[PDB]
RNA sequence: AUUAGGGAUCGGACGGCGUUUAUUUUUGACCCGUUCGGCACCUUACGAUAAAUCAAAA
């Protein structure tokens, strides 16, 4: 049960995923830099009004 | 018949003996007919369509012969959309004013679509079988017959 | 009148058939008094 | 699974009957409207709750469509037409100080983004369209043979001058505002309950549909659906995007409501409640933090999303453990322990026993078409995509 | 017992039967 | 005739609008790709430029 | 066999409303129903609905609508009666509707108080 | 007015990627899909109500 039966659908190789984890990721093992960095979340959202974009950034 | 004629009608009775004469070699209901009716309104905006009433025997004698006659009469005559139909004087008389406009194709429904008040409006959908050289002709034929009935009456091949 | 949240709430958890007796307990022109407590048991809030 | 509580509360005494339309203040954040079965509409404010701020007979049927303008003013549709209010006057008017009859019965309300423009969805298979304060008849624009109705209409704010809507010929349809004119029309299987736009990817955009599924599209290109979110039992009555546009709420006929990523495929949260009675109108607010859903039981529920992640400031270290344990999920959420009691939430026995009865179903209906497959000539030819398969045909 | 019921007399389904006695007591209750 | 004149009308419309996404296909693009991602947006920041 | 058509339909808007559909398929049609119907849609308890033929009619149906009935006895009615009849008839007075066909057709209590008609109960809803 | 369909059941009728009759066409046997019609199971009741009775005492 601690195995992993199904492959991970954004991965296409167990080598791949099994060498893509890897790392663990808290404060034990790593900097403390490291783990902002590594539990910084993709979207961050402030307090506020998300208002709709007026003009296209990039 | 039951007419004096108009200078369009004129132009349709020549029409025809023009197709006795000097054509084809193809004779069938054209013949035992003379003056019947033709009538002419505005269709769309800048566009006309002539249609041209014939009485109940001659209806089914047009049914055996009418294919490539409306194309020729079309070609030949103003190059504008003919239509034919019958001559009558009521929801049944209606239906087979319906019938009788659409020619080459068979309806399959009737369809009386309420709205969220007590509007209400009317979809005849068509046959399958046919479907490319009548989306021209839909408004024409939905013109015409707002235009001598009064109800209205939208038409549609079903998806 | 005056009904408690907990009967509007006790309404509310009788079912979709119970729903003109519901609306005729929402009919607005009547008081509506608040509770505080984890309850919603009708016959506490009134008996307290 | 242990602190997910994620009710928060029920704003006032509802209306009377059902609640059938609502809307939020785009510019301020704390400011919404709900108009009732019975002709009558609220407006609330979310920082004071337990009473109405305003409060109006509007019309008689029930309110199909309610907005709110850019300046102060709000506009409400139904069978009567639209008529334009003022809530917020140091007095309470209650006479609308505008209206609008005639372009038959309108379904749907949308407001622009910037300018004093809307847009509303008719009965006549057409949408006419407002420049306020110098228009009164506004633009009738639709589909050149059209009757059927128009159920939805959106301003989309990111790309203006662009507006998509729906009627109930299973069709969606897309025009366009300097050139004022349908664009594309294109028809699906199943009929479409609502249409949004994705307000951070112009081009994206959504419709909910009674073949209980939602489906993400480019409107550069309707070949495939770009997105399947399938989750349901009954009719979805209607969608919103988030305002951070990955996520999305799905409210649906029966009385559960699903929380979205915007990729995902499938839920991530599901929401029922003993009282809710219908689910009609479910919309965000402007902080992508709380989702509030307008019931037919006269409910505006107002949930969290985060399931859990409870608002307030936070302390330095226990702001560093809820995303340390986020990451840690989005690495080990594939494990088959932490997964089922990740994915384990208990649903009524209707719903339950009914998504049984959808999987069977749906499972007899892949056997039959894969028994006609391999004993067809269809064997011969590819396996078509589902997100292909969806479109039934488009066309302009 | 179910509220909806109206009593002036029984339901089947969507049918509803009244005697002509009631449809007389609500005769009597007119005047 | 005009089925097919509003056809031809609604396509040059159509690639109008396609044109006008292609101006923002290339932030979405960026957006979707990126590491990380801000709100409420800098350019939607009521106090901009002070 | 029933006979009655229109009772028939409201069976069948009665199990639906019951399980929670948003249409039906009602197969045999009568212009009474038809005018049901619409009667329905002035007040709003009913979605949309299109007469098709072979016919049937779809009715799609919002779920606000509770139960229907048909009086079968098809009973005559004057003024007070109406209001005395409406008021024993629907659970409270500002819900639900009975219909009448009167001289001046198909109308609810409340449009047959308008125009001061009487006539024939027929069928009711809420 | 249906429950709500599935798994099987056979009586037609229709089709077909195909095996065997078939020395090759019929046609017949196996398999698949559609369709009506019904002997019956279970599930959930759509409810019930007089309960021991139910896809009917809904
Ligand atoms: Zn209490």
């Amino acid at each position: 049960k601690y195995l992993a039966t199904g492959l991970p659908h954004p991965f296409e190789s167990q080598q791949q995923y099994e060498r893509s984890l890897r790392l663990p990721v808290g404060p034990e093992w790593m900097t403390k830099e490291t783990f902002q960095d590594a539990t910084k979340p993709r979207v961050i959202i402030k307090q506020g009004i998300i208002a709709p974009m007026s003009k296209p950034m990039y | 018949s039951r007419q004096n004629p108009s200078d369009l009608e004129r132009a349709i009775a020549g029409a025809l003996y023009d197709l006795e004469t000097n054509t084809a070699d193809l004779k069938a209901a054209l013949r035992p007919l003379q003056f019947v009716s033709a009538r002419e309104i505005e269709v769309g905006h800048g566009k006309k369509a002539i249609v041209i009433f014939v009485p109940v025997p001659a209806l089914q004698g047009f049914h055996r012969v009418q294919q490539r006659l409306t194309r020729e009469l079309e070609k030949k005559f103003s190059d504008r959309h003919v239509l034919i139909l019958a001559a009558r004087r009521l929801t049944a008389v209606h239906d087979a004013i319906l019938t009788d406009l659409v020619y080459p194709v068979e309806i399959v429904g009737k369809r009386l679509r309420t709205k969220e008040d007590g509007s209400k409006v009317l979809k005849v959908i068509l046959d399958e079988k046919e479907r490319g050289g009548v989306d021209y002709r839909l408004d024409t034929y939905s013109e015409v017959y707002r235009r001598l009935t009064g109800r209205n009456v939208t038409f549609e091949f079903p998806q | 009148i005056i009904i408690t949240s907990c009967v509007m709430a006790e309404l509310e958890k009788l079912g979709p058939r119970y729903r003109v007796a519901l609306m005729i307990a929402r009919d607005e022109r009547w008081q509506r008094l608040t509770c505080d407590h984890k309850g919603t048991y009708a016959d506490d809030c009134i008996v307290d | 699974r242990m602190f997910a509580k994620p009710f928060l509360g029920q704003l006032g005494n509802g209306h009377v009957q059902g609640v059938y339309s609502m809307c939020k203040d785009k510019n301020s954040l704390n400011c919404i409207a709900s108009g009732s079965g019975d002709g009558v509409v609220k407006v609330w404010d979310l920082t004071t709750r337990d009473e109405e701020t305003w409060r109006v007979a509007a019309h008689n049927n029930i309110v199909k469509g309610l907005t709110f303008t850019n300046d102060k003013k709000l506009l409400s549709c139904a069978t009567d037409g639209i008529k334009l209010w003022d809530p917020y006057a140091s007095p309470s008017n209650t006479t609308p100080i505008a209206t609008w009859q005639e372009g038959g019965p309108y379904t749907s309300l949308s407001f622009h983004r910037s300018a004093n423009t809307f847009a509303a969805s008719s009965g006549q298979g057409c949408i006419r369209i407002w420049d306020l304060e110098h228009s009164t008849a506004g633009q009738a624009i639709q589909w050149p043979s059209f009757v059927d109705t128009i159920t939805d209409v959106c301003f989309n704010q990111v790309e203006t001058s662009v507006i998509g809507s729906v009627a109930t010929d299973r069709s969606i349809i897309l025009f366009d505002l300097r050139t004022n004119m349908p664009v594309i029309k294109t028809v699906l299987h199943f009929a479409c309950n609502r249409i949004v736009f994705n307000p951070m990817e112009a081009m994206n955009l959504a419709v909910a549909s009674e073949d209980h599924n939602i489906y993400i599209f480019d409107a550069r290109n309707f070949d495939k659906a770009l997105n399947i979110q399938k989750g349901h039992v009954a009719a979805v009555m209607d969608v919103e995007f988030s305002p951070t546009g990955e996520e999305l709420v799905s409210g649906s006929y029966d009385r559960t409501i699903r929380l979205w990523r915007r990729d995902a495929g499938h839920s991530r949260d599901v929401y029922h409640t003993k009282r809710m009675q219908r689910v009609f109108r479910t919309m965000w607010t402007m902080d992508s933090k709380y989702i509030l859903t307008g019931s037919d039981d006269g409910n505006v529920r107002l949930w969290r999303a985060n399931a859990s992640e409870r608002s307030g400031v936070k302390a330095t270290r226990q702001r560093q453990a809820l995303e340390y344990n986020n990451a840690l999920l989005d690495r080990y959420g594939h494990l088959p322990e932490i997964r089922r009691i990740r994915r384990h939430r208990h649903l009524p026995k209707v719903v339950k026993k009914a998504t049984e009865i959808k999987r069977e179903e749906l499972a007899a209906i892949k056997r039959r078409e894969e028994n006609e497959r391999k004993h067809s000539n269809k064997k011969y030819e590819k396996r078509k995509s589902e997100r292909e398969k969806a479109v039934l045909v488009k066309q302009q | 017992r179910p509220v909806d019921l109206p009593a002036v007399g029984r339901m089947r389904g969507a049918e509803l039967r009244i005697s002509a006695k009631e449809a007389a007591a609500i005769a009597r209750e007119v005047r | 005739a005009k089925r097919q004149q509003d056809r031809l009308m609604r396509e040059a419309a159509y690639k109008k609008t396609n044109e006008t996404l292609d101006r923002w296909i290339e932030t979405v693009k960026h957006n979707r790709r990126a590491e990380h991602l801000v709100f409420p947006l800098a350019q939607n920041a009521h106090d901009r430029g002070l | 066999v029933r006979t009655s058509v229109l009772h028939d339909a409201l069976n069948s808007i009665n199990n639906a409303e019951k399980m929670g559909k948003r249409q039906v398929m009602i197969r045999p049609s009568s212009k009474v129903i038809v005018k049901f119907l619409q009667v329905m849609q002035r007040h709003g308890y009913i979605g949309e609905f299109e007469e098709v033929d072979n016919g049937k009619i779809v009715v799609q149906l919002n779920g606000r609508l509770n139960k229907c009935g048909v009086i079968s006895p098809r009973y005559n009615v004057r003024l007070a009666e109406l209001e005395k009849w409406v008021t024993k008839l629907l659970p409270a007075r500002q819900f639900g509707y009975v219909i009448l066909t009167t001289s001046a057709g198909i109308m609810d209590h409340e449009e047959a108080r308008r125009k001061h008609v009487a006539g024939k109960i027929i069928g009711f809803f809420y």
